[PDB]
Parts: C-alpha cells; structure tokens; sequence
C-alpha cells in the first residue's frame, strides 16, 4: 500500500539518478516508475545499484 | 483532464533529482509538493531549476 512516500523518492530517486554505474536512460525510466509507485521506491533504489553492476562492476 | 500533469510530475520529479545544485532538503520538499500537488509539478521543476541556478556557485 502507498502512503505518499515522497521522502523515499529523495533517497531512492536521487540515488537512482546518479548511482556509480548507471546510464541516463535507465534512471529516467527508473525515476518515472519510482514516481508512479514509490511503494517499490526502496526496491527501485536497490534495482538501480543492481542494474549498475550489469553495465560496470560495483 | 489531460496527460500533461501525468508525466510533468514524473519529469519535474526526475529533474528535481537530476538538478546539479538541488540538495536533499530542496529536491525532497519538491517531491513532497510534486507527489501531493500534480498541477504545480512544472512550477516545482521551474522553482527547482530556479534553485539550481540560485543555490549554484557564482
């Protein structure tokens, strides 16, 4: 259930915006899905770092 | 009823997070005013962009 998780987008969104191995198009669709459903914002931030590993080693 | 505010909150959210001079206080507060108020989302990105240049180093 979502309860206005705006604080979660500040931490999840900004980390998904500039994690060390992600590219601009993936974070774009990532934040746009994070904005639509911030209930998965914790999982989105993790998905951002997990995806960064596929392009470059952590 | 229109599809502009649907992704304007998404683009404004993303830009608030991707602005080079927005911090957690400015970017997260924007996500609070943006997630709760859809009509002010473009203005939120404009004020976040406005903060990006004002807060930016000179």
């Amino acid at each position: 259930v979502d309860n206005k998780f705006n604080k979660e987008l500040s931490v999840a969104g900004r980390e998904i915006v500039t994690l060390p191995n992600l590219n601009d198009p993936q974070k774009k669709a990532f934040i746009f899905s994070l904005w639509d459903d911030p209930s998965q914002s914790a999982n989105l931030l993790a998905e951002a770092k997990k995806l960064n590993d596929a392009q470059a080693p952590k | 009823v229109d599809n502009k505010f649907n992704k304007e909150q998404q683009n404004a959210f993303y830009e608030i997070l991707h602005l080079p001079n927005l911090n957690e206080e400015q970017r997260n507060a924007f996500i609070q005013s943006l997630k709760d108020d859809p009509s002010q989302s473009a203005n939120l990105l404009a004020e976040a962009k406005k903060l990006n240049d004002a807060q930016a180093p000179k």
